[PDB]
């Protein structure tokens, strides 16, 4: 069987523009472990992302944290993108400020 | 808050016509990942993933990189016997997990004991609380519970669980004492968005803390409410410490009726908040 | 410190 993945994007620290930051894309609940995620600026792939080690939790289901450097801006979209097969297409979430 | 506690996760996954099998485990000490062992590594050997573990001699890492070695062979013949029970192919891919450890009480002896098995993430087979009995998922795995049964499998496991776990785990607290032992209170604060018409989400935040064991709590007029409060998982901001939050949808013009509740062990009193203009 | 399985399925 096939659990699919939990996603959480969201800012190390409270967001201020011009502010150096960490975004994070905390992904959750899945099954099988083999999982793709991509953290994306404008629609394009950020070059630079740092992927924790996986774990898995005590309903056996795994999970991961990946995250980036990057300074928010007034302009630039952020997103992460995941592909699972427990999904037909891949799963992009953007990340919202109030979130 | 709680009984401090020891476990163990590990996890085997096939990798058929790529290799052996990847082998991961990992170590915890009151929820606070400190050992981690992978296959794929290039030295292959357990590692401490808290900076005070660096005070064991090198020959704990030998010895426990020696036990890591044991059950890689353990885990590769035992997904190997699976594909057998569940009579399925040998190209794909498949996972074989094992979590166990202990809950130990304020006396320093065993409260609770653990020994659980998953196969391609279903329960396969788990030792009661009793620490004597087994249950067993479906009949692939009551094969392994006679077989189990009668070589006394529960006995081997209640001994490394009413020893071993519960004196390393000793020695780790006292090692760990001054990290593992801290709190780091939650800061809290609501946010106010719009949402319809004539109706508004407040949001509750509660960020910086550890341990991650945490409460939030919706309220109209000093009652609790959680009625269609959403609640996010707790989430790691990546320093050792959580981010939680907690949202409900009231009336415009009500806002002041609603406030946020925030339990955690590191404040001296629970926080209650509220959305404060302009 | 971790353990063996030791029992096979």
């Amino acid at each position: 069987i096939q659990k699919t993945p939990q996603i959480q994007v969201y800012s190390r620290h409270p967001p201020e523009n011009g502010k150096p930051n960490i975004l994070n894309c905390y992904v959750t609940q899945f099954h099988p472990p083999h999982i793709e995620i991509q953290m994306l600026k404008n629609g394009k792939k950020i070059p630079k992302v740092e992927m924790s080690d996986m774990s898995f939790s005590k309903d056996w289901s795994f999970y991961i944290l990946a995250h980036t450097e990057f300074t928010p801006t007034e302009t630039d979209t952020y997103a992460c993108r995941v592909k699972h097969d427990s999904m037909a297409e891949p799963k992009t979430v953007y990340w919202d400020r109030d979130m | 808050a709680g009984p401090h506690s020891m476990r163990y996760f590990e996890t085997a996954v096939s990798r058929p016509g790529l290799g052996e099998p990847r082998y991961i485990s990992v170590g915890y000490v009151d929820n606070k990942e400190f050992v981690r062992f992978d296959s794929d590594a290039e030295n292959p050997r357990y590692e401490p993933q808290a900076p005070w573990m660096e005070q064991e001699g090198p020959e704990y890492w030998e010895r426990i990189t020696q036990i890591a070695k044991g059950q890689e062979q353990w885990f590769r013949v035992n997904l190997r016997t699976l594909l057998g029970y569940y009579n399925q192919s040998a190209g794909g891919t498949h996972t074989l997990q094992w979590m166990y450890g202990c809950d130990v009480g304020s006396d320093g002896r065993l409260l609770r004991g653990y020994e659980q098995f998953a196969y391609d993430g279903c329960d396969y087979i788990a030792l009661n609380e009793d620490l004597k009995t087994w249950t067993a998922a479906d009949m692939a795995a009551q094969i392994t519970r006679r077989k189990w049964e009668q070589a006394g499998a529960a006995e081997y496991y209640r001994a490394y669980l009413e020893g071993e776990c519960v004196e390393w785990l000793h020695r780790y607290l006292k090692n760990g004492n001054a990290t593992l032992l801290r709190t780091d209170s939650p800061k809290a604060h609501v946010t106010h968005h719009p949402r319809s018409k004539g109706e508004v989400t407040l949001r509750c935040w509660a960020l910086g803390f550890y341990p991650a064991d945490i409460t939030l709590t919706w309220q109209l007029n000093g009652e609790e409410l959680t009625q269609d409060m959403e609640l996010v998982e707790t989430r790691p901001a990546g320093d050792g410490t959580f981010q939680k939050w907690a949202s409900v949808v009231v009336p415009l013009g009500k806002e002041q009726n609603y406030t946020c509740r925030v339990y955690h062990e590191g404040l001296p009193e629970p926080l209650t908040l509220r959305w404060e203009p302009p | 410190s971790p353990s063996y399985a030791y029992h096979q399925f």
